[PDB]
């Protein structure tokens, strides 16, 4: 994980 | 609530209240516990599925809660 | 010199070497102990009598020694 | 008509 | 909620979970959202007619609301 | 050709 | 202050 | 050198200097860049090959280059 | 202030 | 004789 | 018997 | 690693 938000590579 | 750690209240000759930074040592007239101003260049916002803000930084090409504005997590 | 605290060294699949922030949770290709950048909009930079920098926000109509992309105080 | 707030050193 | 900046929660050999602060680069058993542990020698709490703790500091002879134990604020 | 860092998740 | 860097309305 | 993020020198009404920490709101005599005061109760100081001083926390079986006391590292 | 504590001297 | 430090709220 | 968490170094 | 010291089971 809840700390880290979504990866670049998954929403770019 | 209070101010955030290092920031006092005062007031100016003509009685204006303004905000100190003794971190920065900066002073400004907004209040620091209110709260357009642009993300830095590159950068976006999004959203999760929940409805919370993310910060894309294509500079670096990563993302983070921390808004880069304020050093403050979205999730807080 | 030592990762500044929070920061980690790791290799990847390929054997590259990538730094991580664990307290932003971001994730970048260059060391951090290195180090365009330009400064946030309404700012710009002077210098002291000394040759020091300093950041001048036009937007709050103040001043600073901590450079507003970094965090980091010109004096230190 | 804006104006700055005051100076760190002439307030601190 | 989440963990605080800096922190992991990782699981060693046996699947025994822990928690790594990579500011202080220490582990520790327990969650560090959770949450004996002695004030520091000289040190005392006392509670605000509202009930809220503040640390009375003998050897400064000085008082604060933040928790020399964990650099939090009483009033936070 | 750019290429983003590791996501944090897959990394860490 | 040494801490302080020269005023807004000095510089500007 | 200059003072600590969020510290102020102030005089008071008999001319005697003193230190302000807006961050914690404390007051004190000695100049904060001066810099016994023992170690928390459970930990202890040891030295690296190098003579780094390092801190031992028995309570939580742990090492740290920062010294509790202060929040900065041996190595900075 | 609300930001600091009651002062030494008065409560002790 | 020891002296306590001024208070903040005093001082600040 | 108390146990010591795992090192910085083994795990990181 | 440089930025850890020794383990606690390697000293004590």
């Amino acid at each position: 994980t809840p700390e880290a938000p979504p990866c670049y590579m998954d929403v770019i | 609530g209070p101010l955030p750690p290092g920031w006092e209240k005062r007031t100016d000759s003509n009685g204006r209240v303004y905000f100190v930074n003794h971190n920065t040592r900066i002073t400004q007239w907004e209040d620091p516990r209110s709260q357009e101003k642009p993300l830095p260049e590159g950068w976006e916002m999004r959203f999760t599925v929940d409805g919370i803000p993310y910060f894309v930084d294509h500079n670096r090409r990563t993302t983070t809660y921390i808004d880069p504005r304020t050093g403050k997590s979205a999730l807080d």
